[PDB]
């Protein structure tokens, strides 16, 4: 398994070497400058990041079954939380509905706990999935649209 | 518009910021339009109540004529048992825009009543009810006018952005890329090739001279 650490010149992907290695390789994990400015030690831009073979890695025998579903749900909810932050900026946040506050607080708690990990802190994939689930419990059961049925109630029960 | 990569980066950042601002303005405009539609529905309901309000009010005057005949007229003018003309209005920021909450008589502060006349009860049930309707009518009218003006301004800004800002910046980025590449890269490579040829035929001349000598 190869995980090159390729610096992108001029802080962009348009540079020859970054675009070339992106064409050659099959994934692109990122590191957001703003997260470093906001002092999150893992600055990995989760929303931009992506792995082409994510489906093959996640399974029942290897990893746990809910992993892919919770990954998709967290990605969608993160996007929605960014959109809700923009909305709260533009309209003054008074017009926000309850679900808007839910998404915004989920974004805040995500950035506070899931993204920020200790430089020496270690989390097993089971532990990380449990942390993501704990982040997920704050949403209502119906709100987790992306989560398949009979898997939500399996774990959302806590 | 220097073709230098600094200008290209500046233009790309400007385009990205323009796209983000366009999205934000579109979301804000949509929310303001939804709020304006709700206010318009409320104003339509109040307008429907209007006219029937005056029809109900006329019954109070008929009852006054039947019971007490002519009114007191002059300063007194009679015909009033309730709904003293005192109001309380305040501008409230809704969806980021201040909207005056015009609460008029029968719904505004310091409203007062003085017992009941022969048709004073009919006046309260008819004239004062009209005042209660008019309070909501004025509040809704002010809110609707403010929301319509704000939505028009926001829609104009968004349309202007989408029609001019991006539609000018994207050609600027394209021109910068075309100039930068097709001038600098092409001419630099041509100069390098000419230098390589110069060295090549210099070596050829050296070899020819060595063969001659």
């Amino acid at each position: 398994t190869q995980i090159p650490i390729l610096t992108m010149p001029n802080d962009d992907i348009t540079h020859p070497t970054p675009d070339l290695t992106g064409y050659i390789t099959e994934g692109q994990i990122y590191i957001d400058r703003q997260l470093q400015n906001r002092q999150i030690y893992p600055p990995i831009n989760v929303l931009p990041s992506l792995s082409r073979l994510m489906k093959s890695a996640i399974g029942e025998g290897m990893t746990r079954r809910d992993h892919s579903d919770v990954s998709n749900q967290l990605y969608a909810n993160y996007a929605i939380g960014k959109d809700v932050q923009a909305m709260k900026a533009v309209v003054g946040e008074e017009a926000l509905s309850s679900e808007d506050l839910l998404y915004l607080e989920f974004l805040d708690k995500f950035e506070r706990k899931f993204v920020a990990q200790g430089a020496y802190d270690s989390r097993n994939i089971f532990q990380s999935l449990d942390l993501a689930w704990t982040l997920l419990r704050i949403f209502p059961r119906e709100l987790l649209h992306r989560i398949p049925g009979k898997t939500l109630d399996q774990y959302y029960s806590r | 518009v220097v073709p230098t990569v600094t200008m290209l980066g500046v233009m790309k950042s400007r385009l990205v910021g323009a796209t983000r601002g366009h999205a934000l303005l579109k979301k804000k405009s949509d929310a303001l339009t939804v709020q304006f539609r709700q206010i318009l529905k409320n104003i339509v309901t109040t307008k429907e109540s209007m006219g029937e309000v005056m029809k109900d009010s006329s019954f109070a005057l008929i009852e006054a004529k039947y019971v007490a005949g002519e009114n007191i007229k002059h300063i007194v003018l009679e015909n009033v048992q309730n709904a003293s003309i005192k109001v309380r209005s305040r501008q409230e920021n809704i969806a980021g825009v201040k909207i005056p909450k015009f609460e008029y008589f029968t719904d505004g502060e310091t409203k007062n009543d003085l017992t009941g006349l022969a048709r004073g009860g009919q006046q309260v049930q008819q004239c004062r009810a009209a005042y209660v309707k008019a309070i909501e009518l004025l509040v809704e009218l002010a809110s609707l006018q403010t929301s319509f003006l704000t939505l028009d301004e926001a829609i104009k800004t968004t349309n202007r952005r989408v029609n001019a800002l991006e539609n000018v910046v994207k050609p600027r980025l394209e021109n910068t890329i075309t100039y930068i590449k097709g001038e600098l890269d092409e001419l630099e490579r041509e100069d390098f090739f000419r230098l390589k040829k110069i060295q090549g035929y210099k070596k050829r001349e050296i070899e020819r001279q060595l063969a001659s000598s």
